[PDB]
């Protein structure tokens, strides 16, 4: 409770308020907020993993999860499909993988052509730190 | 973490424990200048009391009998009186104060259990008393820690004097 | 001589060997030959003996009741009937004749309602104690006669200096306990019973650490209170044992209605502790969550973390709450106006206008395990404070004061923000 309280989410870039975190021909990218259930997001604190994972409202037995190739990806449960967030502001967290790549930690990342996104597909790369403008994303409701 | 079989054991630690908070409650007497003063008691039924700090499994009862038949029988002892009092007499320049505390013995029962004390109940009863005497100007500060004992503690030196408690 | 005092009762042991004026405390004086030796002796043939009191009020302070704050303050047996006894005895040398007089005595007790910055009730208890004897050269009978007039009633004290104070639960304030020791979490729920009056927690700990409590909603403020000497005497493992003891020692925490806090304190195995939740006022149900907290919270270490949600986008804010004590800490957990641009900044003073502090300012992140304090400024000096920061918008920082000088009964501090 208090913190990331089980429900359904939008998920943002800081980059723009605007913007939501929708699934497109099986990527996931910011688009135009479209009040429907397919860029709504079911978050579910898994006590056995400390942990959390993330459900598509519209789809709910598909999550969001990762492929050997960057991306994030909407997939059936699997252990990538676990999330460990870092919030660092209101409502702004730095999602990061809960099982770690080699030795580093990786993490939701967003290109930026500048400060822009449009096209963008989300994708998992290495964080460091909490100062990374792309790694942070911001989850409402 | 102690080294005996698994049981219950009847303990004495010392005589001359002091309670918290407790020097002080019996008065003081203040003396000036070469003068002698005398302070001490008695015991009626008052000094007479002891205090217990039992634990479910240890009762008030079970305490009292199973030291009573190890140890120094005090319900019967304590019936009939016995004194004490102490002589300090001032130096000449200044004055000084003393004040009277109960001292007692320290009887406790312990549950052992893989060479380490699970749970322990606690008997003080009663011995004699001691006094602190103190030399001071008026105005001069004194330490806190003289009128104040903030833990429980022996001012001879502890013991260990145990028995197992038996089947 | 500001005394902070995390209000409410408490009973003062202000001295011995007090007399009163006029003599009217004096056994007598007995006249010693030069040569010989002589005592004046209290024997207790007959036991009782009277003290003396005076209160504020009669229906709170009542002598009956200011005797059980001395039983929860020193387990005070007897009040009026000693067997305890004194004598004093002198020789006079062999030039001169010596002379002895004898004073009956008290130690003088003070009790104290110290509601807020005020000692809002107060009785004095005078407890019958065990003596005072001047010895003096034997006066010349033929010394003149001086026409003098009698004192006004009081006292003198012929005892060393002493003050020495004891918090005393409230007997007002019910007490609710928690048989089993908190190990690393707990959750505790306002019974029905305390029926939204303020009461006590007595609680204890398994493993000694840090610790968070704090109620549902960080509200309402509560304070924590070590008891004195607990923890020597009984014990049984994983639970507590009632020790027997009501004489109570204040950590830290507000006395402040609806302020929103937490209490982030040390606690120790060998110790039991008294919360104090006041009067809840709402009829929803409340609860006392204990959280050991192993992460970088420990910081914060007895300290009560304050809560300011509501900050204006710009402007003077300040926060009044009770000063701790030179050397003791308040914390403050803020967060700044604005959405969390991540570049976005907004500019902020902390100044404090009566009391000198060394502040400790920390970003927070959170974890699903728990805060995470990275450190942005160390060694801050508040009083007046000319100097700012540029801190992120929308992100959240916890300010920790220590109390260098205490100037003033409430710590004020103030968010100025500009852009």
């Amino acid at each position: 409770r208090t913190f990331l309280p089980n429900g359904n989410y939008n998920i943002k870039s800081i980059f723009s308020g605007s913007l939501y975190l929708s699934p497109v021909s099986g990527s996931l990218t910011f688009s135009n907020e479209s009040s429907a259930n397919n860029q709504k997001w079911n978050v579910e604190y898994m006590a056995e993993n400390r942990c959390f994972k993330i459900s598509n409202v519209a789809e709910p037995n598909k999550y969001l999860s990762y492929d050997n190739f960057g991306f994030i990806s909407l997939d059936s449960l699997s252990n990538r499909c676990y999330w460990f967030p870092i919030k660092i502001a209101v409502n702004t967290y730095i999602m990061l993988s809960l099982n770690k790549v080699n030795e580093l930690d990786y993490a939701w990342d967003i290109y930026d052509t500048n400060e822009n996104i449009l096209s963008q597909p989300l994708l998992l790369l290495p964080n460091f730190d909490i100062y990374n403008s792309n790694q942070m994303f911001k989850l409402e409701k | 973490t102690i080294d005996l079989a698994d049981g219950n054991y009847v303990v004495s630690r010392g005589d001359g424990w002091i309670l918290s908070r407790q020097n002080q409650i019996l008065g003081g007497s203040v003396i000036s200048n070469g003068s002698t003063g005398i302070v001490g008691d008695l015991r009626v039924n008052d000094n007479a009391i002891p205090y217990y700090y039992p634990t479910p499994s240890f009762n008030e009862e079970y305490i009292k009998n199973n030291i009573q038949t190890v140890f120094a029988n005090f319900t019967e002892a304590n019936q009939i009186p016995i004194g004490f009092e102490f002589s300090k007499t001032a130096p000449s320049n200044k004055n000084l104060y003393m004040y009277l505390q109960y001292t007692y013995i320290r009887y406790e029962i312990i549950k052992v259990l893989q060479h380490e004390i699970i749970e322990r109940a606690v008997l003080y009863v009663p011995s004699l008393g001691y006094v602190k005497s103190i030399e001071f100007n008026p105005g001069e500060k004194i330490n806190k820690d003289f009128y104040f004992l903030t833990n429980d503690k022996c001012i001879l030196n502890e013991q260990f004097l145990y028995k197992k408690i038996l089947e | 001589r500001v005394l902070p005092y995390s209000n409410g009762l408490y009973v003062i042991n202000k001295g011995d060997g007090y007399i009163r004026t006029n003599d009217k405390d004096l056994i007598g004086t007995l006249l010693i030959e030069a040569g010989s030796s002589g005592s004046i002796i209290q024997p207790r043939l007959r036991n009782t003996t009277r003290p003396l009191f005076t209160t504020s009020n009669d229906a709170k302070f009542s002598q009956q009741y200011t005797e059980e704050r001395l039983k929860d303050a020193f387990n005070v047996q007897l009040f009026n009937t000693s067997t305890s006894l004194f004598k004093f005895v002198e020789e006079a040398p062999s030039n001169k004749n010596i002379c002895i007089k004898a004073y009956n005595t008290y130690e003088k007790y003070e009790l104290i309602d110290y509601q807020n910055g005020s000692i809002v009730n107060k009785a004095e208890y005078y407890l019958p104690s065990l003596g005072y004897c001047e010895v003096t050269n034997a006066p010349s009978p033929e010394s003149e006669v001086v026409k003098t007039q009698v004192a006004e009633d009081g006292f003198i004290q012929n005892g060393p200096e002493e003050e020495i104070v004891v918090g005393v639960i409230d007997p007002s304030e019910n007490i609710q306990e928690i048989n089993t020791a908190i190990s690393d979490n707990y959750t505790y729920n306002i019974p029905g019973i305390v029926n939204n009056n303020p009461f006590y927690i007595l609680f204890t700990v398994n493993t000694t650490g840090i610790y968070k409590i704090n109620a549902q909603n960080n509200l309402p403020s509560l304070k924590i209170y070590e008891a004195i000497g607990s923890g020597n005497r009984n014990f049984q493992s994983g639970n507590l044992c009632d020790d027997d003891i009501k004489a109570i020692n204040y950590i830290t925490g507000f006395d402040s209605p609806n302020a929103k806090s937490y209490l982030v304190v040390l606690l120790n195995k060998d110790k039991n502790y008294y919360i104090r939740v006041p009067q809840t006022s709402s009829n929803i149900e409340n609860q006392i969550k204990f959280k050991r907290e192993e992460g970088d919270l420990r910081n914060l270490m007895n300290s009560s973390v304050n809560i300011i949600d509501n900050l204006n986008s710009t402007g003077a804010h300040y926060y009044t709450r009770q000063s701790p004590d030179v050397h003791d800490y308040i914390s403050y957990e803020f967060t700044i106006p604005g959405n969390f641009n991540n570049k976005d900044t907004s500019n902020i003073r902390l100044y404090t206008s009566y009391n000198q502090g060394i502040g400790t300012l920390f970003r927070v992140t959170e974890t699903i395990d728990g805060y995470n304090l990275i450190n942005i400024q160390q060694n801050l000096n508040l009083l007046n404070s000319t100097k700012s920061i540029r801190l992120l918008n929308g992100a959240i920082y916890i300010l920790k004061v220590e109390v260098t000088e205490l100037n003033n009964y409430n710590i004020k501090l103030h968010i100025d923000i500009t852009n």
